[PDB]
């Protein structure tokens, strides 16, 4: 509820933010992904990407 | 006896409009909005319910009778979890109803005998 | 936590209406979509309701996944009342 | 992990203040009931305001009234 | 009856390439038996989207770099032809993966 509990979150790390674990480091913003780095080596066969080189 | 009493508590509920206690009481009052009141007649001091009845008069109509720990169990305050009360005791003090809800029953009826004689 | 009365009833409906709650870990944020309250407020009630049964729970994407039981959706109903016979969409309405 | 840190000083919260209050809402020996102090209109007439010093302001409009006599 | 030529662009999107061919035979297939005006089966430059991600999720460790790609191909067909048939025509059959878009102008 209180007014001062937030400042500007505009940019960086503020809505520059993860879509998985909810972390900050190591974002590929890439095509609007989102994504930890981590995470999608182990998701990107299943999102699209291979390893064809 | 007296359908427009639990019923009228019940619906109350529903609506969100007992505004139970002094303060909301008189909130209620103030306005048009406080439909019917039912005070306690054996209380302490009495000054409080005469001070209540002024309000009323400043909508008016009010229920008197005594009986509040079994009012206050018609109401509903504290936790029910089983079917009935499932509480230490709760009595009415001054409950004020904003809403009305279903007709039919003895809504206006209990207020004719009141108010109307 | 301590929700205004009147909003956690709002939400209540809400989910009775729907049989599905989101609400992301989106924090402090100013409101959901939907249900025009505070996020946290409303994650808290859904926790509480979690708690004895009732609603289903993952935090999967953070993104919170809310569907009551039969038996939790009648404890809703007590809570606001409400007459037999309104439904979520737990029982079948349309065709497929 | 580095352990204790005291630059003292403690608090509780904040008091309700119980009373038995409603000495507003004054009543006169059967007849007229009388309103004490001060409420708002801007809000809706029964709606009491407060009294400090040389201030009159609401409760459920806090900061938004404000009034000097 | 309306008949009326619209003269109408349909693009294909599809990150499957046996799909896509397949789709592209089935309106070749449709323009074959309603005689249509077309342009054939019109390639485009496949976009590969390359992530390049350091393979370790610690860093500790050589320098191990992969390139997640994903080529995507595109493939469009300009259709000169008529109104409500066509757009009948222009819906149905359906590949999983491929993406089939119809957009208009008359
Ligand atoms: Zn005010």
């Amino acid at each position: 509820e209180n007014v001062w509990y937030s400042h500007p979150r505009k940019f960086g790390k503020g809505s520059r933010q993860c879509r998985i674990s909810g972390s900050h480091s190591g974002l590929i913003r890439k095509y609007g992904l989102n994504i930890d780095r981590q995470s999608f080596r182990e998701k990107a066969n299943d999102i699209g990407f291979y390893k064809y080189r | 006896i007296e359908d427009a009493l639990k019923v009228v508590l019940r619906t109350s509920l529903v609506h969100d409009g007992l505004a139970r206690g002094l303060r909301e009481s008189a909130k209620a009052l103030t306005r048009g909005e406080g439909q019917l009141a039912v005070l306690v007649e054996s209380v302490t001091e009495e000054a409080i319910s005469k001070l209540v009845q002024g309000l009323a008069t400043e909508n008016v109509p009010l229920i008197k009778v005594a009986d509040a720990k079994q009012l206050g169990e018609w109401a509903g305050l504290g936790k029910i979890d089983r079917d009935g009360n499932a509480r230490k005791v709760v009595g009415a003090s001054v409950v004020v109803v904003k809403n009305w809800g279903a007709d039919t029953q003895e809504r206006e009826i209990l207020l004719e005998h009141f108010s109307q004689q | 936590m301590l929700i205004p009365k009147e909003d956690r009833k709002k939400i209540y409906q809400h989910l009775f209406q729907e049989g599905v709650l989101v609400a992301k870990k989106d924090f402090n944020q100013p409101k959901h979509e939907e249900i025009d309250t505070k996020n946290l407020f409303v994650i808290k009630a859904l926790q509480s309701l979690t708690s004895k049964g009732f609603v289903k729970t993952q935090f999967s994407w953070q993104y919170y996944y809310y569907t009551l039981t039969e038996e939790g959706v009648v404890y809703l109903r007590e809570y606001l009342n409400l007459p037999e016979h309104i439904f979520p969409a737990t029982y079948l309405a349309g065709q497929s | 992990k580095k352990v204790y840190t005291t630059p003292k000083k403690i608090r509780h919260k904040h008091k309700k203040v119980k009373l038995a209050v409603l000495n507003y809402y004054k009543v006169d020996d059967e007849g007229k009931v009388a309103k004490l102090r001060k409420e708002c209109p801007n809000c809706g007439p029964g709606i009491f305001l407060a009294n400090h010093g040389d201030r009159f302001y609401c409760g459920k409009c806090h900061s938004t009234f404000a009034t000097q006599k | 009856q309306e008949v009326v030529i619209h003269k109408i662009r349909i693009n294909l999107t599809s990150t499957k390439v046996k799909q896509l061919e397949n789709v592209s035979a089935n309106i070749i297939k449709n323009a074959e038996t309603f005689k249509l005006v077309k342009k054939g089966p019109v390639r485009l430059p496949t976009k590969v989207l390359k992530i390049s991600t350091r393979k370790t999720p610690n860093g500790e460790g050589s320098k191990t770099w992969d390139t997640y790609e994903m080529r995507i191909h595109k493939r469009y067909i300009d259709l000169e032809a008529p109104a409500h048939i066509v757009k009948r025509i222009t819906q149905i059959t359906i590949e999983p993966g491929v993406d089939v878009e119809v957009i208009i102008a008359a």
